[PDB]
């Protein structure tokens, strides 16, 4: 259908149009009964009370997508040659790209191969030339991302501060990413948005954190993301050890927003911030909603 | 070569059973091998075979050869390579008269 086009770019930058307008162009189309494919799989805990049990949270889990695929062709050595192209297009250690195109934008999930493909029919595949590949992929990020919004401020004052706008459009909460040059001191936003995760969700609303001065060539990173150290240096140099037990803890919740502060002192050069926000969702299509 | 010639039909292999008959015996009587008579060619029914006497003509008699076949098809080839009749069953049914 015109409404849905679905892509996949192979780890070897091969572009294939499994499904949409173009489909089969490469030779190969997307079958159908594809699955943990539309909404992200989460899972609930729940505790024994006094009528039952109680809700105790939740969890997301990792994408397990069963999918297959025809790849076809008239002559059986260019079938070869596609169904050769095809399996070059995936990987187990580094993931290929899955793009669902639709009227709500473009959404790309990052995919690999969880186990080895089932290729073929029973009979030997030179027969047909036509052959069906079941593939079972994973997705150990189980959202479906856009490209991220990044934004710039450079500043030649030594004090300066600015604000960054900030909205969080999809129905998950993301992990915001700074880079900052060095030298000079950086205050920047980590407000709660209403987040009790700490029980502080009020307390936090306007909470700014002071990352530790920067030293002469010590741009660092600053990811609130769990998966990764909140403050990495370039140069080496343990900044998260002069930092005395803080850290970015809250992320941009759904539907909140606002011109977060970013403040800089004892810059004698100035500085540049660079924030880089997620766009994160459940499903490769939904309405935007507030 | 003409087409009369290829062909090399011919009318008298053309057997019609004009008249038949069904002779049983009890499985103690020794098989008839053959019911050629030795000494002159003759139609010679061994001892022990009695006839059912006379049957209905329309039924007629009907001999029924069922094929149990399986197929046996290759890897590389997309046909059945070969086919095995496992065993050939051999039925008559006819309409016995006489009481």
């Amino acid at each position: 259908t015109d409404f849905l086009k679905i892509e996949l770019i192979g780890r070897d930058g091969s572009h294939w149009v499994l499904s949409g307008p173009g489909m089969g162009q490469q030779g190969v189309t997307l079958n159908p009964n594809l699955q943990q494919f539309y909404d992200a799989p989460v899972k609930t805990l729940y505790v024994p009370g006094p009528f039952g049990e109680e809700y105790a949270g939740k969890r997301v889990q990792r994408r397990e997508i069963v999918f297959s695929v025809q790849a076809y062709d008239e002559d059986p050595d260019t079938w070869s040659t596609v169904d050769s192209l095809w399996r070059w297009a995936w990987d187990y250690d580094e993931e290929s790209e899955l793009r669902v195109s639709t009227s709500d934008g473009t959404r790309f999930l990052k995919v690999r191969l969880m186990e080895e493909p089932k290729p073929y029919y029973e009979k030997d595949p030179h027969i047909t030339a036509d052959n069906p590949i079941v593939m079972t992929v994973t997705a150990t990020f189980p959202y479906w991302q856009d490209e991220p919004e990044e934004l710039i401020w450079t500043t030649l004052s030594t004090e300066d501060m600015t604000r960054f706008p900030v909205r969080n459009d999809g129905d998950v909460p993301v992990w915001l990413k700074w880079t900052l040059t060095a030298p000079g001191l950086w205050i920047l936003p980590d407000f709660s948005w209403g987040n009790d995760m700490y029980s502080r969700g009020r307390e936090d609303l306007g909470r700014t954190v002071a990352m530790p001065e920067l030293v002469a060539g010590e741009h660092v990173s600053v990811d609130s993301d769990p998966r990764v150290q909140t403050l990495i240096a370039v140069n080496g140099m343990p900044t998260q050890n002069r930092w005395k037990g803080n850290d970015l803890l809250y992320p941009l919740m759904p539907g909140k927003g606002a011109e977060i502060p970013v403040q800089l002192k004892n810059a004698p050069e100035g500085g540049a911030c660079k924030l880089t926000r997620p766009r994160w969702y459940s499903r490769p299509w939904s309405r935007p909603g507030v | 070569t003409d087409f009369y010639t290829i062909k090399d039909a011919q009318a008298d292999l053309a057997i019609a059973p004009l008249n038949l008959t069904v002779l049983l015996a009890p499985y103690s009587t020794t098989p008839a091998t053959t019911l050629e008579s030795p000494t002159d060619g003759s139609l010679a029914i061994p001892p022990g075979y009695k006839s059912v006497g006379h049957f209905e003509k329309q039924a007629g008699l009907t001999l029924g050869n069922e094929f149990d076949s399986k197929d046996i098809e290759a890897y590389g080839e997309p046909e059945p390579i070969r086919t095995i009749i496992n065993k050939r069953t051999t039925t008559f049914d006819f309409a016995m008269y006489q009481n």
